[PDB]
């Protein structure tokens, strides 16, 4: 989790103005610019204005640095929720930016708990996931054939 | 805050108003010819469409 | 044209110089907020798949 | 709202039993086909954005028990404007909508 220092050492959680921050235009740290439903899988690709990650020093990626005040706040992750229709699920988050396994929504609408406030940020975004195939499902099944499909990894490397 | 659809595709013709249509959501366009024959048009447009 | 299919078009991928007729129109951000209004075709890339 | 006797409209009382329980509101939820989003409560009465949906279902927790409640509305959202959107963008024209205040004078 140490190669990749061009970014974590010399970048910060960024913090911009979230369109509809749960009231309206909030100034939010996770404020969603670039989501990307281009792929098939059910995942999103998504950027954060907020740098999780590694802290603000060292260690784990697992922790959540954001912006509060001037300053960033470096600690752990612990109740992050994407969402868009329904509830999303993670996938790998890396910089500013997190991987997410979506079903379609009219919009994507995201948001961890800092413990004292919920502290979310939401955006319009069409999504949609169709498989490649000839098959137009809403979601992949567990069985079928494999074929080339388009994605993003898991990984930071 | 509320809604907007993207701009349209202006194209001349003779008389005739092509226009190369493409929206985010379903828009109701509608007209008025403003001779006294008034001759308008209704239609909710969320596939795009060139119309005329 | 943009909207219609080509309306990015790169030589190769490598290409940084393209044609990019997308009808890319700017919009001026609402009511003294921080933002960039860009109103654009949705890609002849997204239609035709 | 304010409790039994005269504090903080960010606070709690339903009734338990006979009685009232005059406490934090915590962990609100009202919600639909997604889970809306609070706007502010007065009274017995709440505010709170939502998206379409068949139904309206709401629930806080007391923090034992989940004590939630439900029920049947049609919902919907057009926005004011010839555009039938689902959801009220960023951007765009500003023009008269109606729409509930976040206020209680």
């Amino acid at each position: 989790l140490d190669t990749h220092f061009t970014q974590y050492k010399l970048a910060r959680p960024y913090i911009a103005d979230c369109p509809n921050c749960g009231h309206s235009r909030c100034d939010s740290p996770i404020a969603i610019e670039e989501v990307r439903g281009d792929a098939h899988a059910g995942v999103i690709r998504i950027q954060t204005s907020a740098m999780f990650g590694l802290k603000t020093d060292g260690v784990d990626l697992a922790y959540m640095s954001f912006m509060n005040g001037k300053t960033q706040k470096s600690i752990k992750i612990d109740n992050l929720h994407v969402r868009t229709s329904a509830p999303c699920s993670l996938v790998s988050h890396h910089g500013y930016y997190i991987l997410a396994q979506c079903p379609p929504g009219d919009t994507v609408t995201v948001g961890f708990h800092d413990g004292p406030n919920r502290h979310t940020c939401t955006v319009a975004h069409k999504v949609e996931f169709r498989p490649v195939g000839r098959e137009k499902y809403r979601h992949p099944p567990e069985h079928g054939v494999e074929l080339p499909c388009n994605r993003y990894t898991h990984k930071r490397a | 805050i509320a809604t907007l659809a993207p701009e349209p595709l202006v194209e001349h013709k003779h008389r005739t108003l092509i226009l190369h249509l493409h929206p985010d959501h379903p828009t109701l366009l509608t007209t008025r010819s403003l001779g006294s024959d008034a001759n308008p048009t209704r239609q909710w447009i969320e596939r795009p469409t060139t119309v005329n | 044209k943009a909207g219609s299919f080509g309306d990015l078009q790169s030589r190769t991928s490598t290409s940084n110089d393209l044609y990019a007729n997308t009808n890319l129109k700017l919009q001026r951000p609402q009511a003294g907020i921080v933002h960039t209004p860009f109103t654009q075709a949705p890609s002849g890339f997204e239609r035709w798949k």
